[PDB]
């Protein structure tokens, strides 16, 4: 579908177009996933070298975004740290945790302007 | 036959690598076998000391790996039940492969066990059919403790996936980390499009990573 | 070796769009038994005059997910081969290998055949081994393996599969021993 | 009133016994399922298979069962005369052993070639094989070689001759005579 | 076990349609690894109200060539049996077998599914 965000650009909201998957399993999320950004590496490496870029802000949403990933890469830091040191609950709770982390990385993912 | 092995490089995404090697030639003749030379034909070769013919074995036996976790209790009956019930011999060459000489239906059937962390071993089975697979954990499972939580795995163990899991997204969050700071100091110098395209395709590469070690936690 | 050299040349020189050889491979769905499975019709054409005589053999090689797992995998990869033996031009042969579900829908899916050919002389007259020359390296998605079935141009009654609830030596030691929807989205320039 | 109507069911359908017996053995990760005929049902007139079916009891999912129909023809002491046919089918063990247990029925089909009405479809149950690991932990099924040299319940011998690959040659010595046999059978072979 | 009667009465009853239940089997060339394989569609069907529950079950049998021998074959032939659960009516079924060359590249053509 057709999604126009304001916020993202300084002047025009170009109707990027997004591209979702909902599914029971996550596997084949992270598949379908992995397929796409594929597809579109290859679109954007072929379209590079004769496409111009358009301007981004560079304020407000990048800081947003650079904040919630900070957090998240300092928390990936503390849970590698655990399991270097080994207590209990070896991997259970990290597990479902970190593909919490993933999923919520995964739903905006590469807005290519 | 003429034999052919081929490598082929992952990082690079440009096919650029595909080195092939030819590693020589095999002959054979109904004669060399009519006179044994070759063969594996049990009880006969028990004494395993032409580790060739272990390769052989742990090549054309149908393998199945097992995570094993004993929570609140050590386990060491694992090594009584190999080499008491079972009756193995350790190859003292490869001290980590346990071969089967109890003399019926078990033997020729070879078994491997890492002892990490003395609650959660793993244990691969190199067997000469599935029936002898599963008479083996249905005769291991009579033996374990109450709580011992067997587990199929088709791809490597659950404490190197989630490290795999870890690596891949520590990688994607700092490279995300150096777009916004790659863009925090072109403020303090409106940003390229061209420099947001150039870090994308980056965060893409490790993306791929995530992805894929993902969909192998997600099926476990 | 006239032909070889020259078939090589044509290969390799030119770096154009059409060569005069190709190894096409598709993806398809067929029904055994039960289950569906998951085909690669690998189409090897001669477009060019050259004839790959004899001492040319084709070797296809299936490579699953690509990673460096700690325990391994049963099966890293197959390969097939296969004697080309007249292929004369504008001849063709086609090759269909399963891909298709391992054991309990046993599929990870970035998965590559890789085609090359292989030119010995050790074959005909030797003096000096052989030559490996690439051609077509595909990957396989979950983008090409997806199934619509209720969009289906027949609109048919086909059962719905609902892949096994779990494997069977899970079934196994299970018996022995006694929510939303994930999403992902991108969003790209128009 | 339920078991009134079971019966009522299989009279509803339509005394000799056509079939002496249901047997097995396990081979390696084959199954054979063997039953030994009656000189009433001829084997010149009829067509016969065996199948194995599941309980589905046990089997959750649809697997499909495939079940191989070999017939064995066997003279004894030739040197009227016992002829002994006997119908075995084979399958795969390892997909049945996915619950520790199963319990199979064994359905015997007949069919006449002769009438081209296809008129006569008779069928028979022959039996019920139950089989497990606590059975097969203990042996008591199986073929294990050489400790089970001294072959004595022929069973054992039919369940052989079912699982293998058969093959025949014929030979011919056509500028001499061919005696030579029975030594490579005897002396070179060593064959009891 | 009511409707188990009622499905066998219909079937065995000749209506001069053979309504109730249909099996119909259709020939269909494939490709495997190089050669051509001849198989078997078997399509099961359902026209009738009566839902085939559970205690029903499909055997196939595939029945070479006629005139039993001097020596027996080695696979005289070969049985398919699958459970059909709570099949319903207007449903269907679909089951693939082979026939063809596995062995020898010989097939003996009058063959009765």
């Amino acid at each position: 579908r057709e999604v126009a965000m304001t916020d993202l650009c300084p002047a025009g909201p170009i109707q990027a177009v997004e591209i979702q998957v909902e599914s029971s399993s996550l596997a084949d999320i992270c598949r379908a996933h992995h397929a796409v950004v594929g597809r579109m590496q290859t679109m954007v490496t072929e379209q590079a070298t004769q496409g111009s870029s358009a301007p981004d802000l560079r304020v407000q949403y990048l800081r947003q975004i650079h904040a919630n990933h900070e957090t998240l890469l300092r928390e990936v830091q503390t849970l590698r740290d655990r399991l270097c040191t080994e207590d209990e609950a070896s991997s259970c709770a990290t597990a479902q945790r970190l593909l919490q982390v993933y999923r919520q990385l995964r739903h905006p993912s590469l807005i290519l302007l | 036959c003429t034999v052919l092995l081929q490598i082929m490089e992952r990082e690079s995404g440009n096919c650029p690598k595909d080195r092939y090697v030819v590693c020589g030639r095999v002959f054979l003749s109904l004669e060399d076998l009519s006179t044994g030379k070759y063969l594996l034909t049990f009880p006969k070769k028990k004494p395993i000391e032409h580790m060739e013919d272990l390769f052989a074995l742990l090549a054309a036996f149908h393998k199945s790996c097992f995570q094993i976790t004993s929570p609140g209790y050590a386990l060491n009956s694992m090594k009584v039940w190999l080499l008491e019930h079972m009756k193995c011999e350790i190859i003292k060459e490869f001290p980590e492969v346990y071969f089967c000489e109890r003399p019926g239906s078990f033997y020729g059937t070879l078994f491997t066990w890492k002892q990490r962390t003395p609650f959660e071993g793993i244990l691969i089975i190199y067997s000469r059919n599935q029936t002898v697979m599963f008479q083996c954990l249905h005769n291991l499972i009579r033996i374990l403790p109450i709580n011992c939580f067997l587990k199929n795995l088709k791809s490597g163990s659950e404490n190197f996936l989630i490290d795999n899991m870890a690596f891949t997204l520590e990688k994607e969050l700092v490279t995300l980390s150096s777009l916004s700071s790659a863009i925090a100091k072109h403020e303090s110098n409106k940003v390229s499009g061209a420099l947001y395209r150039e870090i994308t395709l980056k965060v893409a590469e490790v993306q791929l990573k995530s992805d894929f070690a993902a969909q192998k936690l997600s099926n476990l | 070796l006239n032909e070889a050299m020259n078939v090589s040349c044509a290969l390799l020189s030119s770096g154009t769009g059409p060569r005069p050889i190709s190894c096409t491979t598709s993806t398809t769905w067929s029904r055994l038994q039960t289950q569906d499975v998951l085909m690669a019709t690998c189409v090897l054409e001669n477009s060019s005059s050259f004839s790959l005589d004899q001492g040319w053999t084709l070797c296809i090689q299936v490579l699953t997910s690509s990673c460096a797992l700690d325990l391994d995998s049963a099966c890293s990869a197959i390969t097939y081969t296969i004697p080309v033996d007249q292929l004369g031009p504008g001849a063709r042969r086609e090759v269909t290998l399963p891909l298709g579900p391992g054991e309990n829908g046993g599929l990870d899916l970035p998965v590559t055949v890789s085609c090359t050919l292989f030119y010995s002389l050790r074959e005909v007259v030797g003096g000096q081994e052989g030559v490996c020359l690439p051609l077509s390296r595909h990957t396989v998605d979950m983008l090409q393996c997806l199934r619509f079935p209720g969009l289906a141009p027949p609109h048919t009654r086909a059962p719905s599969p609902l892949g096994p609830t779990r494997d069977p030596v899970a079934t196994f030691l299970e018996t022995c021993r006694e929510l939303p929807p994930s999403v992902a989205s991108i969003k790209v320039s128009a | 009133i339920i078991s009134k109507s079971y019966k009522a069911l299989i009279n509803l359908v339509q005394s000799e016994q056509l079939v002496e017996k249901i047997w097995y053995r396990v081979i390696d990760d084959s199954l054979v399922v063997g039953v030994k005929t009656t000189s009433s049902l001829k084997l010149s007139l009829n067509d016969v298979t065996l199948s194995l079916l599941m309980d589905q009891a046990h089997d959750s999912r649809f697997r499909l069962l495939k079940c191989q129909n070999r017939v064995i023809k066997l003279s004894t002491n030739p040197f009227k005369k016992e002829c002994v046919q006997i119908i075995t089918a084979v399958t795969s063990l390892s997909p049945l052993l996915t619950f520790s247990k199963f319990c199979c029925t064994v359905l015997l089909q007949i069919m006449e070639r002769e009438s081209g009405n296809c008129p006569k479809d008779r069928y028979v149950v022959c039996g019920r094989v139950f089989l497990s690991l606590e059975d097969l932990s203990t042996g008591k099924y199986l073929l294990t070689f050489p400790k089970k040299k001294p072959i004595e319940h022929m069973e054992d011998l039919f369940a052989l001759l079912a699982a293998f690959h058969k093959s025949c040659f014929q030979i011919t010595s056509p500028g001499y005579a061919l005696n030579s046999m029975k030594v490579w059978l005897l002396e070179h072979m060593k064959c009891e």
